[PDB]
């Protein structure tokens, strides 16, 4: 499958 | 001929593309719980987390398919992209279900209950055409 787009997690 | 599969981050709710690495059989920690398998998990984009221990409820095949607008209904469980603190951005893939469509010669609005662990409800989707069908059984 395609890779999806999504953000990247933050940190706190 | 492979083999992909979606994993469920158990705080924030949302679905990463994973691969499995072991399957490992839990013994019962205490009389009220049966020997279940668990999912030895890493993420494809975050492989300085290492593995992550999964119960087979947050792993499941990998969203391959798209629902297009025209044909999303009010009241299908769908995994979307959704930002919660800041909800006109780009964000995380989530379980939703939709709760309101509207289509103008304008405008293509989508509202959804997100679900993240709680759950949002209605909220303004952005990428009305990144909705995916959930895979099963």
């Amino acid at each position: 499958i395609p890779k999806r787009r999504t953000a990247r997690k933050q940190l706190p | 001929v492979n083999e992909y599969v979606d994993a469920r981050d158990t705080n924030m709710g949302a679905w990463f593309e994973a691969q499995v690495v072991r399957v490992t059989r839990k013994a019962p920690s205490r009389p009220a719980l049966e020997e279940d398998v668990i999912y030895h998990v890493k993420y494809d984009d975050y492989p300085e987390n290492g593995v992550v221990q999964m119960n087979s409820r947050d792993v499941r095949a990998r969203a391959r398919t798209i629902i297009k607008w025209q044909d999303l209904e009010v009241g299908q469980v769908v995994m979307l992209n959704y930002n919660p603190d800041n909800p006109k951005e780009r964000g995380f893939w989530y379980d939703a279900e939709i709760s309101r469509k509207r289509e103008t010669r304008t405008a293509r609005e989508l509202y959804a209950n997100v679900v993240l662990g709680d759950s949002l409800n209605d909220c303004r989707i952005i990428f009305v055409d990144e909705v995916f069908k959930i895979e099963r059984p």
